[PDB]
Formats: structure tokens, C-alpha cells, sequence
């Protein structure tokens, strides 16, 4: 349960026994990775539903099973030149080792001569970025059920010794049935203790990862504090024009709050934008339970959510019967793979 | 209201990550 | 339950009981029709509702109750000439032998001297048909909604030995609570094993019917894959401006999936657009639970629809206070009843 | 559970417990009330929310917490002028007792040489009044949703042997997460028995009050029914231009129900604008029980909405962050409180 | 329908109370 | 902004005419 | 995309049936 | 209104022309 | 002018110099055909943009200018079977001899071994029947901005002996400005004086056609009034479920006149709505002048009009940048030419 | 006229002594500049309508006139450490030395010991900018409107030997009757030849503007071209995320136009997104009567438009009454100014 | 289509001047 009765004790009984075996079993595919499952010729190309640094992404329909999957190619030589390598590498071992209904699922993973293929699940709604920002802000119910996605998703991957480190809209992909699918773990490392590297987007960076002063999984809490402040309210809690002028508040942490924020919104907000981490919630004693029992959280009930059988608040209906438009009707490429095989032991173990 | 502010930054549209 | 836990136990358990005095029922009420309920003078006209073939729908208001209902008025004479008498001496017994929560009521029902009246519940929100053609296509979420009441109605009506014959979004009417109410039940047949006659909508009919070559209650099921798939998708699986050319698409059953379909979706609906009946859902060894049991229905508590106790995605609000405007403002007839008594004897049974 | 099962059983065993702490509670409160309870120096003003007759309601920032209130400050000499001093006194003594879901919280009350000031929990949604004004008439789901809270609210009222005697979608604020908080307790009585006082709104005066008989908790059975009548149909069911001929008219009680009203509807509203109170609803052997177990009310769990956790149907968003644009962009004034204490003693139990 | 009566009375607006 | 003002009275009906 | 083709048809109004 | 009678006719799409 | 002043004196004056000029022209055109201007190899494919019964549209960009037309591919064969060869041919001749602001312009012509190509301007934004039927009616101003758009094409097709004989919203396509478009020549025929053929629309047949008794140019005033009571209306004023029924109708000719109409409106359709022959509008003495000027047309400058001048009342914006959504997102074909030539005496003419 | 008849023969007539008048007129204030036209006591301050990096802009009401104005606030202090001296004193000569329908009105301008402020006219429609974005495209009738306004202005500010320098939405207001007023004349130059600075937003930048080779007057032409593109397709012509890439592109000049441009659009920006300066409409032989007499503005009355008497096709309803709720409810400052003139020989010209 | 990148890029807000 959320708090079914005390039957919240068969919730934590059972969450308990969840991860157990979950940690079993990312440790084994984590340990052993899963590698090349599939073949360019098995995939009809539909349209090009993006375009990247590294090359497009691609709407694919896997022939024998007549499914859709967002085909992202990356060029092995573009990849190499902007030292991507390692980003590629940890984000594809991350996704083939991971398993959870709102992490976004990478279905097959390929090279050949040019390209590094990985076919992930096609979620049509798009971004929740868009959707946000063209509704302007959400409800705190609409808000609270996907901050509650999101605080089982960091449970999740915090038990796995993965500290995402990207959470904002724009990586929140909203599916058919209007529940979150989370992407691009390219930033998350499996660090066990402490790390020192500066990234994120800089809304969303904690005190401590601007301070340069080592960091841990505390920030990504501060991160939800960041996303449910920016759902409920249109805009960040620290935003200005120039980066270093956001870091400049943010290290000061001084939020107000809008006047329509519930007394209880903001008071669970004060304790996940905290910038000392003794006090930050999802740091203290009680982890999530410290967030999972808030009383803003008090009508959630967490299994349902996990479930998938809550009703969601809003499901998108992107327009446009196969190929859209909005995702577009770009000028249609080539792929072309090389007679050689460029970058063969940069990628060797992807 | 800083959301007057808001709009008026140019970071109402897609933020990228500082990085790596 | 749905799946409750193994309290599915239950739900089944339940279901089970639920339909044996189900069929106890019927058949008494089946085999020693009710008949000629009420009478004219009960009932203030307030509007016409519309106009068909064999006469008008009226809103009508039982002076005893102060209920609304719609009155099917129905020409004994233009029923005769139009070869109808044995459809609409058929539907009234099946009509008023049937009893579940998403068929629409027939309240009372009586003749005289020229017409035949039908009265039965007034479903304001009208038919899906519009709703969905204003819309353009429903979440699957929404249409799972309507989806899960229909899988429940042929559950029920197969087991009184009667296919229904006749499925597309006109005859589900949409109620004030937001719940199906199945009208029409002119093509339905109690019928035992197989039959031969060519009924329904073009665009409806199962392979089975177009070749002539003898068919059951796979019908039903084939038509609610076409049904899941309109109100997903937006149109049919296969349409064309003749329907000779339905027919040409129909018996090929090749089907085309929109890119938004979930894998999930795709992959119920390749399983009731069989055409193999040894292959079609619902008529399978695992009768309705085949379908019921799907991964699109996952999230299907089946009792809490029946119960009527989901909230509904959509409550239509037709406009106009008393006599709406949609309805309609029509040129208003007398009802001429005769100072004889057209085709006594043919409509003797009803 | 509104009937779980025959946990219906748990149900009314817990309703009755729970009331039982309450009245104990109540009585405690309202026989030695809270007193005083801060001052004027610990509030930042940010803007004026409204102005009345006995002075503004304001958008107020308590500087301790950085929480939001309305504070409607009361000028003294004016409430004593306009004779309101014993309603100002009763609606707060009853306010500072009273803790139910449903009802807006009296947060802090004090007064000063000039004004009194009560600062209440700021809910930003506003009234129910203007949305159902803009939206026009409430699907008859989203009109329960609403019937459900305030039976409940109405159900505890009248066991702390309070009459509401307001009834109206002006007072029926929509807060944060979609569920009504009822304002105003300027006309509510603690009455045992039987009153004499004409006061109301015409459109809700039940024909008792108007007829000036004496009458009792009855009442406000009888403005429920208006209210779900007003909610589901747009407008009164007895309105006209002139208040006597309102009263003209529910005197008579003819109502007419419109065409979309449920049979269902038309017959909870049938007994409860009814004009026997041996025959009113609410008023009979089973008090509450006959309306919280009438068909209408058949999917509706009477714990889940105490538990405020169904899912709202509507969610009103405001605009304006931090000063809103409806809320309004005042002349802002100063509030003066004098070098003299003015009306002492008739205030001296505030 | 009334509907149409309703909204020619001057009381489609805010409603208040006789009184005390 | 008086407009608040304006919402909150019943004057935002139908006006009738004081007379004759 | 046949929904181009679907507009395109009469089919796209109340569909009746066949018959009987 | 016959408006009504007109939604329900299929023939609220596209129509062609009879021919030639 | 309109009616400028007596400046209706230079209206005429010039309309009757422009028409003069007019005649000379298209003679020469209709009487020594322009031919086979383009080949494919010129124009690169974007997408379909529909397909038909003698092959598809499609957008096209033509190499040296840059520019987009929407290219109608014919299969010569398909043609042929279809016994359309003289439709076809007559509707080229007719369209490469013509020239007027509100007709479609035939950019390019060509055959080749298989089709034959017939390359159009682009109008982007689509029929008018869509978005009448979207927006349901039209006001009597946008409707009268487009009747004063036919008048003048007609006048103009009239003098040079062609009668349109087919007009409906499906044929009128609005562009970028939002004047109108008249696309399909294929049933216009340059007859001076009668003809006998069956064809058109069946709602828009004048009672001549349906009767067989031979017709002449006033059937195509019959028909702007059915268009402008469509447009006015919302619906046709003779419509039926099947065509011999809609015949049934016209010949009776009692057309009832929506309420909204404006007496002044229902007068000028009094007059085009005619099925005396001797009364009709247009079909008089005073030609279309009688239709001119006509109050309904008071406020109509007819030269601001044709100078394209006016502020139309409604743009489509019709989403998608470059590929659209709506115009379609289709299966991309080969177009395969032959290594032989098909057809070659038939189409020799092309 | 715009080409009324030959009466371009009087609107030319007329555009060449109103351009006269106006030269003798500007040289006038220029070369005599009108200063410190009044004080702060004048104006009570209503409500904070933005906040820059010189300070903020305020509604502010003119207490003789009881008119609105909006006053940039500007501390000399922050001007001279952001090195804004000469583009702040070059902004305001500019401003009161020029008079024109479409050009943002400076009011009235004075010092004080602290800050400077420029009172100019408050246009509360906004930028075109959002408007823009929020509607996403406009018609090309719309964009044309705008198109025309924008011709004309730069006529007269290119006689004054004025190049504007920054054009984009973000620098045209909307007024009341929904035309077009220009601010932000700080990057303006009045420069008769050529000149070397870079500035602009890179989206706009003329392709010799990044080169660094010199520039002049028909840098406005080429931003007049990315702005129509904007306009009628959504975003502009080149973009990219990282600046130094939009110049890569500029550079290259190879635009592609949308399909839904009109031939004739598509033409016009052809030649004002010209690369070569020998080809680039407005900067040939025939000045703007290139631009003035394409077939695109050939509907355009330029008289009409210059006189404010076209009906503009859509004016902005920015909500909030007094004080909005976009404009904004900020935290309000004081404005201090100081007991000592700070700044005041640099500011001494002002 | 590009508009699909040009949504993709920050430079969907409002876009200041490099400068002076
Ligand atoms: C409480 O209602 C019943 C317990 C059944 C819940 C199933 C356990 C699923 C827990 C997984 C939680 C995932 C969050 C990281
Ligand atoms: C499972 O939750 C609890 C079982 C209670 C369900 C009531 C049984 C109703 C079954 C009728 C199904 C009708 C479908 C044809
Ligand atoms: C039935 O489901 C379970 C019983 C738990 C319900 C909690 C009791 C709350 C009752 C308070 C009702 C207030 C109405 C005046
Ligand atoms: C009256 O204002 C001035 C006359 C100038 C009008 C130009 C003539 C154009 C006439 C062509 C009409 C076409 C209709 C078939
Ligand atoms: C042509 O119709 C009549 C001429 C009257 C036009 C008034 C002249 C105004 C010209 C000012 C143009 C300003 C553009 C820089």
C-alpha cells in the first residue's frame, strides 16, 4: 500500500522483497552485459522524428513483430571526435542492465561499420516539457502523480547505486496511457559514496555539484525539489539568463514561493530544496519514507502508481495519423554505412 | 512575480547540460 | 475482482453465480413474454427527438413518474410494407427478456390501432459516433474504458445464447453518468450454434459473413476489434467508398497499425482481427478471458465497471435546457392513431 | 466505506465513533474558546484579496512560516454601526471550535485598537459560483463529487448542534486539490431544536423559514436540494426577478426537473425539496442514511472523500502567479489602527 | 425551458442575503 | 482594479430600468 | 497515412447497414 | 430542424458525383 | 465599382471591356491548345498528397523556380478501363484556355510512357468543405464573400460558353489569402445554347438535369443557390439518405428557410432556388446583374472583390511545416514509368 | 495611394513632400536636442511592468493628464560600469528627434541624482513576439499588415540616415488598435555611408555584418526578410543552437522555404534575403519601390495603412484590469534616489 | 521539416543581441 492500513507494512514488505530481487538481477546483466541483439535489415524505416550531435533518431518498425521503436543512431566517428565515447559506453551498460515501468525501455542495441544503433520503446506524447510549457503550469494533483513516478523511479535506481544526475522536463517522455518514461542516461553513474563531476542542466544543479566539493544520490532530491517547484509553479525556483547568475542564487537558496502553492506543497519543498544535506530529504534517517509519508504525498498510494492503474490526469494526442507532424516531415537521409569499419576498439565493448 | 521575468529570460525554451 | 489478487477467485467466482441466474431469468422472461405495458394517455410529447423510417423518436414524460423517456413510435403499416415485422417483433422480445447495466431499457411498450411504441430509457449524451468524429480519435485509456463495458456486455449476451450482430459507435449511447448503453437489438438472434444472413454495417463484418459461408459469435468478437481500433486510431481498419471494396480489404485482413497504437494495443487487436477463427479471440479455448486476461486490460478491474464505479474520462453535456437544440427544434406532427386497426394479426405478438 | 462490503458495517461503526471524539472536542472549544491569537506585526501584506461592507479581506505572508492566509480585517465602529457585532462574535466562536475536511480554517483571530482581524487558510481557487457561471452547468459526476462533501460537512455540523442556515455556491470555495471548503459562519446557529430567524438567500429558503412557523436542521436539507438542483441544471429551481416571488414560488415547491436530469436525480431531489418535513429527507427516521444511501449516491464511498482522496473532477488554475489579476490589482491602502482603542467592551469577547 | 428566463433576471449574478 | 469589485455585487446581470 | 484517404470517402458520416 | 435529420444521413461527408 | 457612385457606369464599362478581351484570348487558346510543357525529371517529389481512383496528388517542387505545385499523376491505362480518356482531355482543354483569379491554375501539362501529369498550383489550405463542416455554418458576411467570388467566376465562364456543372464546397479550395479556388473542369462544357447529360452532385442537380428534358447555364445558378444556403445553413436545403430521394425533393423544390436567415437572404434564394426557368436569377433578362444587385449584394464591391482587395474573413492555417499532417503522412510509392509506351493514339491529344 | 490609380502618381507625390518636411523637421531636434522636459513628483507609480540590467520599466500615471505612460528607470551608476553611456545618450537623441506612426513615443525625459528615466507611451498589447509564439504562425495576410507598417517606418528612418539595426518581434509592440510601434533604438546609428560594428540578435544578422567588411542601410532589408519568414512560417530562416552555427548558415544564404508560402512570398524573400548587395531589394536603383511594388504587397494601400486605417486582423486582450497579471505583481521596490548626484558629467548631454 | 529542431534548440525564447 500507500498506507492501505498497516498494511502499509505488507507496502514495505513487499517493496523490501522488490528490490532484493532487483538488485540480483541488475548485478547480474550489470556484471555481464547483453550486447548486439539485432540488425539494421530487420527494421523498416518509417520518418525521422529527430536530429542530433551524434545523428538522428528514427521511427522504425521492427518487421516480424510489426512494432514501433525510436531508432537512435549515433556516428562512431562523431561520437569520437566530440569524446562522447564513454557517455555512449556507461549510458547503453546502464539501460541493458535496468528494468522499472517509468524508466523508457531499450528494446535491441547493434553496431556496424559507422553507425551504433539503439532502438528504444517509441513513446508518442513527447516531453512533458512541451506539454508544461504550452499548459503554462500543472495542478498539484496532475504535479503529485508524477512526482510520485518519479520518487519510486529514484528509489529504484538509488538501491542500484545510480545516481541519475538529469533530472528536468525534458527528459520525461509521457506514454499512451499518460504515465512517465524517463530518458537519456548518458549523466547517471553507478557510484557507490561520492563523486565530483560539474553536471546537469543549471537549473537543476544542487549547492553542492556547483561548490565542487564532492556530491552523492542527496542530489537528486534536491533535482525533485527542482522538477515539482517548476511543474506546480511554470518556472524554476533559480532561473536568470546567464548560468553563472543561477548558481549565484542557487548556492543562496532563497525560494519564494507562489501564494497558490498549498501550505503543504511548500513545506515539502522546503525540505527537498535544503541545502544543508543533514537536513535534505531523501538524505535523512528515513530516506524516502521522509518523502513518501509527507503529508502533501498523503493521498498516494504508491502500488497503485506502480501498478500503472491510477488515472492519469492528462494523456497528449499528438496529431497526425503515422508520421505526425510535429515530429516531423523533415528532408529524408540516407543511412549510409561504410565499406570499412570505422572506430572498431573505441566501441569495442558496446 | 518573477514570472514576467521568467519570460523574458531566453530560458523558456529547451535547456542543454552544461557537461560532461 | 479483476485480478484483486487471487480474489480473481472471487471475481470468477462471482461472475459465475452472477450469470446462472442470469440464465434462469432470461429464459423465463424469453420463453412467457411481457406485453402491452402501458398506453398513450400516460405520457406527455414534449419534442421530436427524430424521425426515421418506420416513424419518430419523441421525448416523451410519464405523467405518473415525471421520468423522461424516448418513444419509439413505429408504423404498423410502413413496418409491413418495408418487410421489417419479424426485426421488430424480435427486438421487443429480446429487449424486454434482457437486463444488464450498459443494454439500454426498454421501459414499457404497447400498440394501437397504428402505431407500435417502444418507450426506453432517455440517454441525453447521445451516441459515441458524433462525439468521436468531433473529438478525432479517444485516448487508450478512454477507449479502454468503453472497451472493458463492451467485453462485459457480449459476456453476458453470448451466454444467453444471442449475438448481438450489430457493433460500431452508433449504437453506443454515451449516459449522464458517462457509461455505455447499447441500442439497436434488430440484428441480434438468439441463435445456438451457427447462421447465415448478411447483417450488419460494411465496415463491421467479419470475414465469415462476406463469404457466406456460415458463422457464430466470433462475429461479435471480430467487431469489437474494430470498434477498439476506431475509436483508438480515429477511422476503421478498413474502409473504402464502396463497400464491395470493405469487403475486398476484409477477407485479405491485412491492417495497417497507427505508430501511437502501443505494442500492447497492436497486439490485443491481432488477436480479435483474426481471421482464423481457430486463432480469434473470445473464441478461443479461454473463452472472454483470453481478452479479459490481456496486458492492455492490466489495469481492468472488471467488478468496478460492472459496479459502474470508475470514473468515466468524458460526460458529454449536450446543450439546451429542455428540448436541447441538437435534439431538435423539428416541424411537430400530430401522432394520427386510426379509427381501425391496421395489421392486427401480424403485429399480434407484440 | 460508503458500503466496502458489510464493511458498510466498519463504515457507520467508525462514523459514529469519530463524531463521538468530535462532539467532545467541540464542546470543549466552544465552551472555552481560544483566544487571541497573534498580531498584526508577524503578517506581510501583499495584496488586497476584496473589499466589504466591514472592511478587506488581504493576501497576507506569515513571516514565521512564509505561509499564506486571507485576512479579512473588520473595522470595529463599522460592524457596530451596521449592527453586526454578535454575528462577527458567534461566526467566530463557532470557527474556532468547529475541524471538519470541508470547512475553511480560522488560522489566527485578534484585534487591535481599531480592527479585528480573522486570517484564514488562503484558497486560491476561488468559489464555485464563478466557475460553474463560466462553465454553465456541472456533469452530474462532477455535481457528486460536491454532493458528497457537503453531506458529510452537513452531517457533522448538525451533530454539534449546528444549523449552517447559508447554503449557496458562494460559499463553497475550491481549494488546491479540487475539494470544497465552506465559507462564511455568520449565519449558522447552535440550535437544539427549533428557530425562528429569516435568513438566508431567497433562492434557498426553504418554505418553512419564509412562512416564519419556527424551524430547524431541516433546512439545509432542503438547500441541498436547490444546490445539486443549481449544479446539475445551471440555474435555480425557483428564481425569479423579485425575492417574494421566489418565495411565491417555493411556496408552492412546483419544480421542474430538466430532460438530463437522471431519473435518479429527479427522485433524490423529490424528497429533498420536499415540503413535508415528515417526508424531507434527512429530516426522517434515518437521517443522513436516506440521502447517503439513495441510488445517486450508489458509487460514491463516503470514506474515500473523507479521506479526500478520490479524483477530482475539476481543478480551478487561477492566473497570476504571486498576486493572481482576478484576485485584483487594488488601490492599495494603508491599514490605520488608532491611537485609541475604539468599541472595547462589545468586542471584548473576540 | 427556463434556461432563457434565467438569464433576463438580474439574478444570474452574486446572491446575497437577506438579513440577520 | 475595482473589476474584482464589479464580480463580487449582483450587478453583473440583466439591469432593469428603475421607472417610468 | 490513410486517415487522408478516410476524409476523403463518404464513409466519414453515419454508416448504416446493409441488410436485414 | 431538420439540421438533426441531416446528421444522421451519411451523407454529412464527402460526396461525389453521380456520372458522367 | 460595386455601385461605386454612378461609377457603377465605369464597373460596367471596364467589365465589359475585360470580358471582350477575354473571349478573344481564351479562342485563341481553346481553338490552338498550348501543349505537353514539362518533364518529370524537373519537379522533385515531396510527399502524397492524396490518391485516387486514376492515381495520386502529389507536392512537388519544381527545380528551377523553387517553387511548390501539387502534381496530379493520371495512369493512362487506369484512364482508359475508367472510360474517362474524353473527361480527361476536355477538362485540360478547357483549363489551359482558361484564366480568371478564382480558378485553379494549370501550371504544367506532360504525358510519358505510362501517365500523364498535370501540375496545378499548390493551395495549401483545403477545401472549403472541411472547414465548413468543422465550423458548421458560415455568417452571412463570410458566406457573401464568397458567393460575390462564384458570381464573378461564373460571369466570366458563362461568356466564354462554358457551364461549370459541377459546383459544391468539395471543389472550392480556399488559399493563403483566403479567396477561393474552383478546382475539377471535368464535367464543364463549353455549350452555347442546350445539353442533356446526367451530372453532377446529386444534392446540387437543378430539377432540369433530374427530369431529362435538356439544360443550358442556369443549372449552375441553381447551384450557387445551393452553395450559398449550404454555406449559410450549415446543411444542403434538399438532402436524403439515398439520391432518388434528394431528386424525390428538388423537383417538389419546397426549400424552408432557416430563421437566422435574413429576410433579404432568403429573397435572393427565392430567385436562384427558382424552378421556373422564366424566373431564375441569372437565367433573366438582366443577367447576372439581377443577382449583382440584389440587396443581399448591397454592401459587395465587386472590382475590390475580383482585385483580390477585400479582408477576407477566415485564413486556414493547416499545421505542419513542409509535409503538413492532414495532406498526409502516407506510404511512399515508386511512380514507375514503361519501357513502353501505353495508350499512344488515345491520349495523342494531350 | 498604394496604387489607388494614377494616384501612385499622388501617393508619390505626397510620400516625397512628407519625407521633405520631415528631414527639415528632424534635423532641427537632432541638431538642437529638447532636454530634461520634466520630474518625478508628476507621476504616482502604479505597479512594476519589468525589471532590466539598467533597472526597471513601471506604470506610472501622469498626474496632470491622468494618462499612462511607462518609465524605463535607468541608474546612471549601472550604465557606466556596463559601459552603456554613449548607446543610453545616442538612444534618447535618436528618440526625441524623431516622430513617426509606428515608432515607439517618448513622452518625456529628465535626470536626477541617481537615474535617468524615458518616459515613452505604454503600448499594453505587448511584443509580437509572444503573441507570435503562442499562436505559432501568422496568415500572410496577417504577417503582411505588419510587413507594410515595417516598410514604411524604415522609408522615413533610412531618410533620416537612421539604420535601425535590431529588428525581431521582440522590439514591435502591439497597441490598442493592433498596429505596430517599434522600441529599442539603441543599436541605431545615424550613419549616412558605412559602417563597421557587430551588433544585432544573430538570427538577423546581414551576411556582411559577420564578415566584418563594412556595411550599410541594407542590413534593415535583409532583417526585413527574416522577419516576414518568421511571421508567415513560425521560426526563422536560419537557426541554430549555438550562435557562431546560425552565422555558418547566414553565410551560406541557403534558405528553404515552407510549402504553404506562396509563390509569390516565396519570391519576395528571394530578393530581400539576398546575399549579393547588388541584388538585395531596397538596396537597388529602385530603393523600396522594389519592395513597395511586389505583386505580394499588391493588395496594399500604403496611405491606408500609413493612416491607421486598415483593420488590423487580430489586437491583443492582455487580461487584469489596472496592475494585468502578466505585466506583473513583483515585490515592490522603492526607488532611491540619492543625497548626492552621482554619474553627472558623463550623463551631462542627457 | 526543420520546425521539429527548431523547437529541439533553447532558441525558442526570447533571443537578446550579442554587442554593442
Ligand atoms: C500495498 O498495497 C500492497 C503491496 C503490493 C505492492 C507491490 C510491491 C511493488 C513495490 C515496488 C516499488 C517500486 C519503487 C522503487
Ligand atoms: C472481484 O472483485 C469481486 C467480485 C464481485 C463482482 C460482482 C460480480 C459481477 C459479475 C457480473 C459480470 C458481468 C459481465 C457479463
Ligand atoms: C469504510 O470504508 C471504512 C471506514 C473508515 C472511515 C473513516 C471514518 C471517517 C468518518 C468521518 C465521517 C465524517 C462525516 C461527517
Ligand atoms: C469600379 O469600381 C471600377 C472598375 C474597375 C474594375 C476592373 C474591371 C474588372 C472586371 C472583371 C470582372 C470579372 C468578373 C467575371
Ligand atoms: C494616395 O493615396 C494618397 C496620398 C496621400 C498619402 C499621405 C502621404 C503620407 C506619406 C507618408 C509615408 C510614410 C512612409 C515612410
Amino acid at each position: 500500500g500507500n498506507a492501505a492500513a498497516a498494511k502499509k507494512g505488507s507496502e514495505q514488505e513487499s517493496v523490501k522483497e522488490f528490490l532484493a530481487k532487483a538488485k540480483e538481477d541488475f548485478l547480474k546483466k550489470w556484471e555481464n552485459p547483453a550486447q548486439n541483439t539485432a540488425h539494421l535489415d530487420q527494421f523498416e524505416r518509417i520518418k525521422t522524428l529527430g536530429t542530433g550531435s551524434f545523428g538522428r533518431v528514427m521511427l522504425v518498425k521492427h518487421k516480424e513483430t510489426g512494432n514501433h521503436f525510436a531508432m537512435k543512431i549515433l556516428d562512431k566517428q562523431k561520437v569520437v571526435k566530440l569524446k562522447q565515447i564513454e557517455h555512449t559506453l556507461n549510458e547503453k551498460r546502464i539501460l541493458q542492465a535496468v528494468n522499472f515501468p517509468f524508466l523508457v525501455k531499450l528494446e535491441y542495441s547493434f553496431k556496424d561499420n559507422s553507425n551504433l544503433y539503439m532502438v528504444m520503446e517509441y513513446v508518442p506524447g513527447g516531453e512533458m516539457f512541451s506539454h508544461l510549457r504550452r499548459i503554462g503550469r500543472f495542478s498539484e494533483p496532475h504535479a503529485r502523480f508524477y512526482a510520485a513516478q518519479i520518487v519510486l523511479t529514484f528509489e529504484y535506481l538509488h538501491s542500484l547505486d545510480l545516481i541519475y544526475r538529469d533530472l528536468k522536463p525534458e527528459n520525461l517522455l509521457i506514454d499512451q496511457q499518460g504515465y512517465i518514461q524517463v530518458t537519456d542516461f548518458g549523466f547517471a553513474k553507478r557510484v557507490k559514496g561520492r563523486t565530483w563531476t560539474l553536471c546537469g542542466t543549471p537549473e537543476y544543479l544542487a549547492p553542492e555539484i556547483i561548490l565542487s566539493k564532492g556530491y552523492n544520490k542527496a542530489v537528486d532530491w534536491w533535482a525533485l525539489g527542482v522538477l515539482i517547484y517548476e511543474m506546480a509553479a511554470g518556472y524554476p525556483p533559480f532561473f536568470a539568463d546567464q548560468p553563472i547568475q543561477i548558481y549565484e542564487k542557487i548556492v543562496s537558496g532563497k525560494v519564494r514561493f507562489p501564494s497558490h502553492f498549498s501550505s503543504d506543497l511548500k513545506d515539502l519543498l522546503r525540505n527537498l530544496l535544503q541545502v544543508d544535506l543533514t537536513k535534505r530529504f531523501g538524505n535523512l534517517k528515513d530516506g524516502v519514507n521522509d518523502i513518501k509519508n509527507h503529508k502533501w504525498f498523503a493521498t498516494t498510494d504508491w502500488i497503485a502508481i506502480y501498478q500503472r492503474k491510477v488515472e492519469a490526469p492528462f494523456i497528449p494526442k499528438f496529431k497526425g495519423p503515422g508520421d505526425t507532424s510535429n515530429f516531423d516531415d523533415y528532408e529524408e537521409e540516407e543511412i549510409r554505412v561504410s565499406i570499412n569499419e570505422k572506430c572498431g576498439k573505441e566501441f569495442s565493448e558496446f | 512575480t518573477t514570472y514576467a521575468d521568467f519570460i523574458a529570460s531566453g530560458r523558456t525554451g529547451r535547456r542543454n547540460a552544461i557537461h560532461d
